[PDB]
């Protein structure tokens, strides 16, 4: 089975600049290439095929070229209206394999994240358990690391995150924060932190609080 | 999103062995070749050989054939390779890089840092500069000029400091130099007559190794 | 085991133009390319492979092209980030062999060397040495050519020197001296003499210095 | 043995425009093409070779095109340097054969040439001979035809001319005269004539001379 | 970086032999072939035969193959050619260039300062310069032109000066002519009317191999 692999895998540019993705086949079909235009939400859209022809209703901006494996395709001059995930497929042989996608944003300056933290209310430990929420806001780019420093330790399982897609105008991110722990595991300590290690600064802020505050 | 990391310069005398360590991260480590190439001087590279960290597969460079092994851990991501019976001119920069999947064609994408291996069976020794002031007791032209000199020392290197590090611009580097298996040191700074012979500068140099400051009053 | 060679070995431009490096092959690959770009005391960095793609993150300035043997990569149009040693690379047998490196400077226009002779000084011929310096700055090109004269003849061996790379702002080199020689033979000459040859006056300048001076 | 020609053999072009100059081999050779440059005076100098790649240090206006025997070469844009003599050269069967060679000119306007005729001295007799001089000057372009009427006839053997290389700012030719007789055959005929036939007049000017004038 | 410095020019008798010499640097001498390559007149190039500097390796031109050697001597770096039976035609400069490696292919890049080599049975003679003034007692156009003429020298060449180098301008220069062994020379200048009758110009033609300075006074 023939596979594919694409890259690069996310790939921020602003509109106006030229954009080349590319594709590579274990093996030579010379004859088969698909690109697709697959946008949040929505079903995905042939844009060129035969590695060279673009289809009906494509705008004359996309230009696709290859030959043997490796494959390209050139998007000059970008626009506001084509970001989106792309594909790439074989015709060749069974099966049909697809590519592994390349997002395709929008770039943008350095932004600094807004910090929130707060503790958890008294409601939740009527269920028998707490949980804690740690939510940044207003940063780009998407790399971040989560560090949670309980007395000087990190705990797993039970630490993962969640992100919002890009927005329109403001066109930035936003993070979550779900921790599960029970009641009484919740007072046996009492320092917790939030930390998050981003390009901004050298040095991640540090904002903590506990019990009574 | 892939970073490879070595480990650490590392000096040792002729005859014996090393070990080198090459560790990566951000993709499966199975599925992708590591290749070692080393960096003689000027710009000169040669390659070492490949390795296929599935099991194992090895292909060595005739010429480098004896003189090196490789190593590959699969549990813990580690690549080492290791020299035997070093001698002078095998001392070289080396560098660790991923291959192609499956394939040891499709040349290296991302590299390591370059950790360096140096050979030499001298001792270490403090440094001890040394002055140099005009003059033939005529001063020409309008540029004085001098700078320091640094002998005895080893290994590299050393540090430059003027007047508590008064200005960067005039001050220049040089590299070492072998002679009869010691190195030295020099350096140039251009300064008007306005100076001397009132306003006089001095010469420090420390050493961060043998933890060894000389301060010289030019 | 296939070798190559590049030309020119160093190549001096200054920003905004095109500049065309060259690799060739004893036999013919075909298949195989790759450039590489090493900057001073940092790692190598891939460029174009297959002699034709162009790798991610890398510039559309860079543009390579060939088949058969002979290879090249233009470059249009210059930048002041560009700078360094380029090198070609062989997928084809075992071993991969790599040319010898192609530096790429800046171009400057004629600059008239600073001349620095002083005499030793007291405080070596304690050691049972005695070592003269001889200092030259603020020169292009790098062409130069040595010469001491004592009693007009030369000595061999113990004669060589050394160099700075390229500065950012000023972009000149420097030179040093360093003679090996013991105390007692110091003294049974007199006239010392530091001859740099270069292309600013067709006549070297002349400096000199003697013992009680 | 491969004979190669090209053509044409003088192109006079003026600064600033494309010159297209040719090769032709007689039996297919596909590899090997080599243009030289020769000043006048000086070594030749390699400008491209394989009919495509160019040379180190050859300027990127000139560019060697060619497959199969038929070859050719392009330069875009002319400047003030690039004056000289071209040649062809084959690589693929001993012997190596070179073209007969392409005069590169500086092209003008039309100028009158400047007539020049004087009747030999009383000197030369002395030694057995006598010899008259017919000079002409700052004529374009170098096709000439020299004639000398004497009693309305033509002598040869003894008749030959020689001019002077293309200069730098008045960029013109000069001509010379020197004929072969001796003395007692000076004093038989009376008239005598030079004529040269040129572009700037339909009828050559006439002028001669006597034996007492 | 690469530099090929060959002999002076030669002159000899036919029937004897002539030895050129070919001196190169800059790179390893025993990797790269070496050409030959004759210029006659007036653009006519030919090839007279390569070499391959690592012991011996030699192909001839089938037309010069008798009329030429080659040697090469590998401790100090030379290329020495030899000519057998010269004779009236064989006078031509000789180009030495550098191939290519390991091959005679690869047109050469690096050139010579081609030496030239002249064969004349010929005496030398001092050189006698002849008058040249008007004239036939009308002078026209307002332009007063004049020139020299040189016979009886040998070999190649002389020097033209005008007033003790008073104006270089308007003067001219012009090769030898071949008439039985013996060359000549010619000279114009283009000097308006108010010269004549006032101011006089004399010509003076200098010889350097001869050492014969002769000024005729126009």
């Amino acid at each position: 089975d023939i596979q594919m692999t694409q890259s690069p895998a996310s790939l921020s540019v602003s509109v106006g600049e030229t954009v080349t993705i590319t594709c590579r086949a274990s093996e030579n079909i010379y004859s088969n290439l698909a690109w697709y235009q697959q946008k949040q939400g929505k079903s995905p859209q042939l844009l060129v095929y035969a590695a060279t022809n673009l289809a009906d209703g494509v705008p004359s901006r996309f230009s696709g070229s290859g030959s043997g494996t490796q494959y390209s395709l050139k998007i000059n001059s970008l626009q506001s209206e084509d970001f989106g995930t792309y594909y790439c497929q074989q015709f060749w042989d069974t099966p049909f394999t697809f590519g592994s996608g390349t997002k395709l944003a929008i770039k943008r300056a350095d932004a600094a994240p807004t910090v929130s933290i707060f503790p958890p209310s008294s409601e939740q430990l009527t269920s028998g358990g707490a949980s804690v929420v740690c939510f940044l806001n207003n940063f780009y780019p998407k790399d971040i690391n989560v560090k949670w420093k309980i007395d000087g330790s990190e705990r797993q399982n039970g630490v993962l995150n969640s992100w919002t897609d890009q927005d329109s105008k403001d066109s930035t991110y936003s993070m979550s924060s779900t921790l599960t722990l029970t009641k009484d595991e919740y007072e046996r300590h009492n320092s917790y932190t939030c930390e998050a290690t981003h390009k901004t600064s050298t040095s991640p802020i540090v904002k903590s609080f506990n019990r009574n505050e | 999103e892939v970073q490879l990391q070595q480990s650490g310069p590392e000096l040792v005398k002729p005859g014996a062995s090393v070990k080198m360590s090459c560790k990566t991260s951000g993709y499966t480590f199975t599925e992708n070749t590591m290749h070692w190439v080393r960096q003689s001087h000027g710009k000169s590279l040669e390659w070492i050989g490949g390795i296929y960290p599935k099991n194992d597969d090895t292909k060595y460079n005739q010429k480098f054939k004896g003189k090196a092994t490789l190593t590959v851990d699969k549990s813990s991501s580690t690549a080492c390779m290791e020299l035997r019976s070093l001698t002078s001119e095998d001392s070289a920069v080396y560098y660790c890089a991923r291959g192609d999947y499956e394939n040891y064609f499709y040349a290296m994408d991302y590299w390591g840092q370059g950790t360096s291996v140096t050979v030499s069976s001298a001792k270490t020794t403090p440094p001890s500069v040394y002055p140099l002031a005009p003059g033939c007791g005529d001063t020409t032209g309008s540029s004085v000029t001098l700078g320091c000199l640094v002998k005895g020392y080893f290994p590299e290197s050393v540090t430059v400091t003027w007047n508590s590090g008064s200005l960067s611009s005039s001050v220049h580097t040089f590299p070492a130099l072998l002679q009869s298996g010691l190195y030295t040191m020099s350096s140039s700074v251009t300064v008007p007559s306005s100076t001397w012979p009132s306003q006089t500068v001095t010469c420090s140099v420390a050493h961060p190794a043998s933890s060894t400051t000389v301060d010289k009053k030019l």
